[PDB]
């Protein structure tokens, strides 16, 4: 797609990744999050430890990545690398012996708008207290 | 010039002949080309480099068993103004040792850890060893071992095709004595009981 | 294995022109490996050319190799005196055997001339010890190709001669030829007149030189 | 090393190495890559998971003709240690691992010869697949085998081939795994008997699939069974065969079926034993378990 | 500057051995393949085989079965043996140096290869080869006589083996000279002549002379040519 | 290789891998998705997983990688790491251990004509639910579900790969039996969205018997 080929090149042309993605650095980034959970992989009794797998569905705005579609043929949303753009950095505060954060990174998926959804996997071994009564 | 320092010896598997232990392998030598006067930087006389940036010895440990080859872990070399370069990465050996089970729990091992440049010979890398021994000096207790001792030599084979050609390795090798007591407590002497109960019957 | 050809087989130039040798591979010749060699009378082949463009040592400008695959290209962009010799092509690239082309001789080319026409009858010396001999000479020509046929008594002759041919002249560039009639002298004597009849492109029409016995 | 600079600096800067493209002069050519395996030691063979753990330094040569120099040139250099990731490679990989770790392990230096001849000797410690037979065991011998070829190159882009000895006034090719007399000690458990090496080449696959060709080499060993035999076998056949005594106990005693049927259980224990040192195949039961 | 230099007997009766030897100067034997190559008279370059300082040879498929190429390091030499000659092994035959050979690697993985360069850049001078059943025999020298320029010449028939050399007038006489390549006649006897154009005034007043001269039978004739 | 080099460079000048080929604005990518089993390595109960050795098929076709073959001195194909150009983002999502991902990434194989073929390696530990009521003389149902991570049908569109068997491909000569367990049926399903975010799925079924001898000796 030359059109999108095009936006990609624009997009990335001036973009940082460090800064927090606002117009001004007095705005909040509003991130909404949500736990998916595929399978509850395990319980550990003996080590304490819950292996379950999870998807984490990260929605935010990015403000400087925004298009008008019509001077790009029309082209509205977008799958993009994770890699390249400013993400919040989440982590499982209670991991045991797992990734605290995420480390598979998956594609972001870019509206023109800016609005970012990134639904990237993970394996949570997280600690929980184990009542044997 | 190349130096062994043992921080701790793992473990030793007689099943698979493999002794796993950790090391520092100090690596020394001089880069022609990293040097500098001081009197031009400031006074600036080392800095540290990272070991990705600059040529190094390419050392092998020959015996490998199922480990690493080569280091891995490429922490920063200290350069002196001299181009001296002082290289002390960390890894963990998995090296081949002949376990002889003769004596077993009473036995005795010597396992060694031959080095060497894989791809350079001794007519342009020439390997020499720091010391006539490995550095012990920071090595954790081993509650099932005792290094009684450890000595490394230096060896240079030349081969009949190639006179001009040698080729050269540093072997560190440790004689180890095992600590009977976990066998002596756990399985000699139940094994003793029994036989001692085996005879009570023709009473 | 594979079998190499050689396309101009003869190459007649002037001085000063351009000549081009194809050389031509019954197989793809791996890796561009095609040698050419340069051959001059009593001397032994030298490389000129190898991997079908690399210049050897001591070899002019003027000479260039090209071409790839199947069909390769010996250049000489201005031709000197000494570059008049036979040039042979040579692959090496797909195992031995090692095979060469049959060669391409470079001639000089001149102005057509037509031969001058001798006969020769037997010596009485040769007739002597019972054979005859009767040469036809053809003196001085160019172009190379001419046809030398021998008549007893206006009848065709055929199996009992051998032609020799020189080398082009140093100087005036062109060839002389002979043909030797062979006969017993009993046959010999069975006939009168004995003819040799030339042709030749710069003859108008054929020549016949002829004694009576 | 002004010389070696210059030579690397002339061999990849001046005339533009390409490591993407084949050493080839047209497409239509193939690439000659003659391989050996050494094998530095037979780590194990795990029964129950039916896996080979081996180190092997596998011996990579091959021509690259846009790596030539005259040595004269370049101060009498005729060979180079160069970083692989710099050259062309033939990206050999063990087809049949049970690990997903298809490639070497240390990638070292290539020599790289003035004549343009290309050296590499890589080490790996490889996890193959060994199905395992079970019928005689613990007086088994195993068939295990390393399958080396291609998957980013075909039979149309690279010839693979053993290595060919030329060192004498015949030629001939390396038909076996080489094993160093000096640098070689035998597995505790295992004795190589045969170690054949062989280019297997499918007639009925195309040539531009991977599948067409490969190298396998193949290793024939045996149990040394002296571990089983001293820790089962004679405690288990003796055992089971003391209950014959039973006959010879008299009826008065008591204790007959009690001595009977603690036999049955110490058998139990012996069956328990040896249910967690084999794998759960259907092809045979085991001589142990017979 | 490495120099091929060659030897043997060049003259053979049918069924019989050719051999031939080369020997090199200004180099080893180890560093390159040898090989040998004949040129039949009006025929391309055939290559007959080669060998390296180890013995491993390769030859021809048309000539295996006859030919057997060995070498001597001791004295740096190579030498060819063809067996049961007959007279379509008559030819120029010459030794050349083919492919470098290079060994490399250490203890058990030491080796050796040739490169792919095996073009002939040096040659040695040649041996012309000869297989005919013919005897050492001289010349017959006949005169052809001359019958504003003209012809005349002497027929120098049936000797063997060759050269010949003819000259005029002791040498004085060489503008116009043409003197014939021999043919071989179904004999096994060599034949040539040799003519000179001059003025047919010159018939009356010049003397001709042509000198003949045969080595092998100590033939020397000098053969006044007249009208 | 000077011409193959010529044409590597006159197709991926402003080539971007990581953009999806479409000419025009919601044209699809078609994908045909085929599966070689090469071992069927454990069923482990414990885990309720089925590891397996396979190599994925995947063909697709980028317009952006088109020559004309004789303007390239003949080349209509090319071998091109799978890195530089677009890949369409097939992974199996029902994977137990985390792994989403091909064991080595190799290369494709690109036609003239813009077509794309992939056969990358995989070992693979799926999630399958162990019937756990006839042990040891059960059968298992366990399936390998592929799919776009990220990409919805709207932009890629699944199908099974065939050329036609809609069935896991099984070499006779070369295929490592397992000791333990005997292959059924083995077909091959392509499942619709219900009813963008939606995505179709390509799964693989291996329908296995175990083979329950042990059990009939030890127990
Ligand atoms: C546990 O196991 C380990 C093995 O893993 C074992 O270690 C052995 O320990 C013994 C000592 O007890 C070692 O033996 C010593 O080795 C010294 C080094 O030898 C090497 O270097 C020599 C020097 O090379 C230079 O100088 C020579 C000229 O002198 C020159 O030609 C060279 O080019 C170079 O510049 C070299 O000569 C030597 O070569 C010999 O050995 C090899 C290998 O067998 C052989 O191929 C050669 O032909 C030649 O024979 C070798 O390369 C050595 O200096 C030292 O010598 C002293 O002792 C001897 C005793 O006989 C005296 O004669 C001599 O004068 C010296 O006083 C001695 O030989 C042995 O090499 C170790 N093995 C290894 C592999 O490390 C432990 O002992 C074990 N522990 C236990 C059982 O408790
Ligand atoms: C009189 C004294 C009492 C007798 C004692 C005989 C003891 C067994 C001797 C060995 C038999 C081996 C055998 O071939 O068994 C077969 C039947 O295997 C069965 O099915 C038998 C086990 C049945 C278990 C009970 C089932 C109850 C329902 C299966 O054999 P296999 O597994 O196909 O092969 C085994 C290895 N081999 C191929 C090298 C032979
Ligand atoms: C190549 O070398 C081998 C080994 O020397 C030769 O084989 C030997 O030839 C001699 C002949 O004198 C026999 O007596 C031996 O029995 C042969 N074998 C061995 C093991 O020595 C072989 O002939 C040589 N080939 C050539 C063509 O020279
Ligand atoms: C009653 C006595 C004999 C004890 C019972 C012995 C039983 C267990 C038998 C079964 C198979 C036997 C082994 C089979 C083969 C050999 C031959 C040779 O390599 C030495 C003995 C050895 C290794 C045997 C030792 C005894 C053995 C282990
Ligand atoms: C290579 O070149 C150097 C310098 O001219 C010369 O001294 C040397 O002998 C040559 N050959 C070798 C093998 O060193």
């Amino acid at each position: 797609s030359e059109h999108e080929t095009r936006l990609v090149a624009k997009l990335f042309k001036d973009y940082s990744s460090v800064v927090r993605p606002v117009e001004d650095h007095r705005q909040v980034v509003e991130v909404t999050v949500g736990l998916q959970l595929i399978q509850l992989i395990n319980v550990d009794e003996v080590n304490q430890i819950v292996t379950t797998n999870v998807r984490l569905k990260q929605q935010w705005v990015d403000y400087n990545l925004k298009w008008n579609p019509d001077d790009y043929g029309g082209v509205k949303k977008i799958h993009i690398p994770s890699e390249k753009i400013w993400r919040p950095d989440l982590v499982l505060y209670n991991n045991a012996d797992g990734d605290f954060a995420i480390v598979k990174f998956t594609k972001v998926l870019l509206q023109y708008t800016g609005h970012i959804t990134w639904t990237p996997p993970a394996i949570f071994k997280s600690y929980c207290e184990i009542i044997v009564t | 010039t190349v130096g062994l320092q043992l921080i701790q010896l793992i473990n030793v598997d007689e099943v698979n002949q493999i002794v796993t232990t950790n090391v520092r392998l100090k690596q020394q030598w001089v880069d022609y080309n990293l040097k500098w006067n001081p009197d031009d930087y400031g006074g600036v006389k080392k800095i540290h480099i990272p070991s990705e940036k600059i040529w190094r010895p390419d050392l092998v440990l020959y015996n490998n068993a199922d480990g690493d080859f080569a280091i891995v872990k490429f922490t920063k070399v200290l350069l002196q103004y001299t181009g001296h370069i002082t290289w002390t990465p960390p890894a963990i050996f998995k090296s081949y040792c002949e376990i002889i089970v003769t004596h077993f729990p009473f036995d005795e091992q010597n396992c060694s850890m031959k080095l060497g440049t894989w791809t350079y010979d001794g007519s342009v890398v020439a390997i020499n060893p720091e010391s006539d021994q490995p550095d012990l000096s920071n090595f954790m207790e081993s509650g099932e071992w005792v290094i009684k001792e450890s000595r490394g030599w230096k060896h240079s084979v030349t081969y009949s095709c190639c006179p001009d050609t040698p080729y050269l390795d540093i072997t560190y090798h440790f004689v180890m004595q095992r600590l009977p007591l976990y066998f002596i407590v756990n399985v000699i002497i139940p094994c003793l009981l029994f036989s001692f109960l085996t005879g009570l019957v023709f009473y | 294995d594979i079998v190499m050809t050689q396309s101009p087989g003869t190459l007649s130039l002037s001085p000063g022109e351009r000549a081009t040798l194809s050389c031509r591979a019954s197989q793809h010749v791996t890796g561009n490996c095609l040698a050419w060699y340069q051959q001059k009378p009593d001397q032994a082949p030298r490389l000129l050319i190898y991997d079908a463009s690399t210049r050897a040592t001591g070899v002019p400008d003027r000479f260039s190799g090209s071409g790839s695959r199947t069909d390769f290209t010996l250049t000489i962009s201005r031709l000197e005196p000494e570059d008049f010799a036979v040039y042979h092509c040579q692959q090496y690239g797909d195992s031995p055997p090692w095979t060469f082309g049959q060669g391409t001789k470079v001639e000089i080319k001149r102005t057509v001339a037509a031969p001058s026409v001798f006969i020769f009858p037997p010596s009485d010396e040769q007739l002597k010890s019972g054979t005859a001999s009767v040469v036809c000479l053809l003196n001085n020509f160019y172009p190379r190709e001419a046809k030398v046929q021998w008549k007893v008594d206006n009848a065709l002759q055929s199996g009992n001669s051998q032609e020799s041919v020189t080398e082009q002249d140093s100087k005036d560039s062109t060839y002389s030829l002979s043909s030797t009639l062979t006969l017993s002298k009993a046959d010999y004597e069975k006939h009168k007149v004995y003819a040799c009849e030339v042709t030749h492109q710069g003859l108008s029409s054929p020549v016949t030189k002829s004694f009576n016995r | 090393l002004n010389e070696e600079e210059r030579l690397i600096r002339h061999l990849f800067q001046e005339k533009g190495y390409n490591k993407e493209l084949r050493p080839v002069a047209h497409k239509e050519e193939s690439v000659d890559v003659a391989l050996a395996l050494t094998l530095s030691n037979l780590i194990s063979l795990k029964e129950v998971e039916e896996t080979l753990t081996t180190n092997v330094w596998i011996e990579h040569g091959w021509t690259d003709n846009r790596l030539k120099w005259n040595a004269e040139e370049f101060g009498n250099i005729s060979v180079l240690r160069l970083p692989p990731d710099m050259v062309w490679l033939p990206e050999i990989v063990l087809e049949n691992n049970n690990d997903g770790s298809f490639q070497i392990s240390y990638s070292c230096n290539v020599l790289v010869y003035h004549y343009g001849f290309v050296y590499w000797l890589p080490p790996a410690i490889f996890r193959s697949s060994c199905p395992i037979s079970v019928t005689y065991f613990p007086f088994d011998w195993q068939n295990c085998s390393l399958k080396f070829s291609s998957l980013k190159y075909t039979a149309k882009e690279i010839t693979l081939s053993l290595k060919q000895d030329a060192k004498e006034n015949r030629t001939y090719p390396v038909e076996w795994i080489i094993i160093d007399p000096e640098g070689f000690t035998e597995n505790g458990e295992w004795e190589i008997v045969h170690r054949p090496a062989r280019v297997n080449v499918d007639p009925r696959a195309p040539l531009d699939s991977p599948s067409r060709q490969d190298i396998t080499f193949y290793l024939i060993i045996r149990r040394k069974p002296l571990f089983y035999i001293i820790n089962i076998l004679v405690p288990c056949v003796l055992i089971s065969f003391m209950v014959n005594l039973v006959f010879y106990l008299p009826a008065d005693s008591g204790e007959k079926t009690s001595v009977a049927i603690s036999v049955l259980l110490a058998q139990s224990v012996f069956l328990l034993l040896i249910s967690k040192r084999l794998p759960a195949t259907s092809m045979a039961i085991p001589l142990i378990g017979k | 500057e490495v120099q091929l230099v060659q030897w043997g007997a060049g003259l053979l009766k049918p069924s019989e051995t050719l051999s031939l030897t080369c020997t090199v100067f200004g180099g080893s034997l180890r560093a390159n393949y040898w090989s040998w190559i004949r040129q039949a008279p009006g025929k391309g370059l055939e290559w007959i085989g080669e060998i390296n300082h180890n013995g491993h040879t390769n030859y021809n498929p048309s000539l295996k079965s006859r030919a057997t190429i060995s070498v001597d390091t001791s004295k740096n030499q190579f030498s060819l043996r063809l067996s049961s000659v007959t007279a379509a092994d008559t030819a120029l035959y010459y030794c050349a140096r083919g492919s470098r050979f290079f060994y490399y690697g250490a203890g058990i993985y030491y080796n050796a290869r040739r490169d792919r360069d095996n073009y002939f850049d040096p040659w040695g001078q040649g041996t012309l080869v000869t297989v005919s059943s013919a005897s050492t025999k001289g010349p017959s020298v006949f005169p052809l006589a001359p019958s504003g320029t003209a012809a005349l010449g002497c027929l120098v028939k049936d000797y063997f083996p060759e050269p010949v050399t003819v000259s005029w007038n002791s040498g004085a006489l060489t503008s116009g000279v043409h003197t014939f390549p021999a043919v071989l006649q179904s004999s096994g006897l060599y034949s040539l002549s040799s003519v000179v154009t001059v003025p047919s005034s010159s018939l009356g007043t010049q003397t001709y002379i042509c000198n003949v001269n045969h080595k092998p039978s100590n033939t020397k004739v000098d053969k006044k040519v007249e009208p | 290789s000077e011409a193959e080099g010529r044409l590597r460079e006159k197709l991926f000048s402003g080539y971007d891998s990581s953009v999806r080929p479409a000419r025009e604005v919601g044209d699809r990518v078609r994908v045909s998705v085929g599966l070689i089993l090469a071992q069927l390595i454990s069923l482990n109960e414990k885990d309720e997983e089925m590891s397996t050795k396979v190599y994925l098929d995947l063909e697709w076709t980028d317009y952006r990688l088109s020559w004309d073959p004789a303007e390239h001195d003949g080349i209509d194909s090319l071998r091109i790491t799978a890195e530089s150009v677009w890949l369409p983002d097939v992974v199996l999502l029902n994977n137990n251990d985390g792994n989403f991902d091909v064991a080595l990434d190799i290369s494709v194989v690109v036609s003239s004509d813009g077509s794309v073929r992939w056969q990358p390696p995989g070992i693979y530990r799926s999630s399958c639910s162990i019937q756990v009521t006839y042990f040891p003389f059960d059968w298992q149902n366990c399936t390998m579900v592929f799919s776009s991570y990220s990409y919805d049908s709207s932009e890629v569109s699944l199908q099974t790969g065939l050329g036609g068997h809609q069935e896991i491909h099984i070499h006779e000569g070369t295929f490592i039996e397992n000791g333990q367990w005997e292959i059924i049926h083995k077909p091959s399903r392509l499942i619709q969205p219900p009813g963008e975010g939606q995505r179709q799925e390509v799964i693989f079924y291996l329908i296995i018997r175990r083979k329950p001898l042990f059990y009939l000796v030890n127990v």
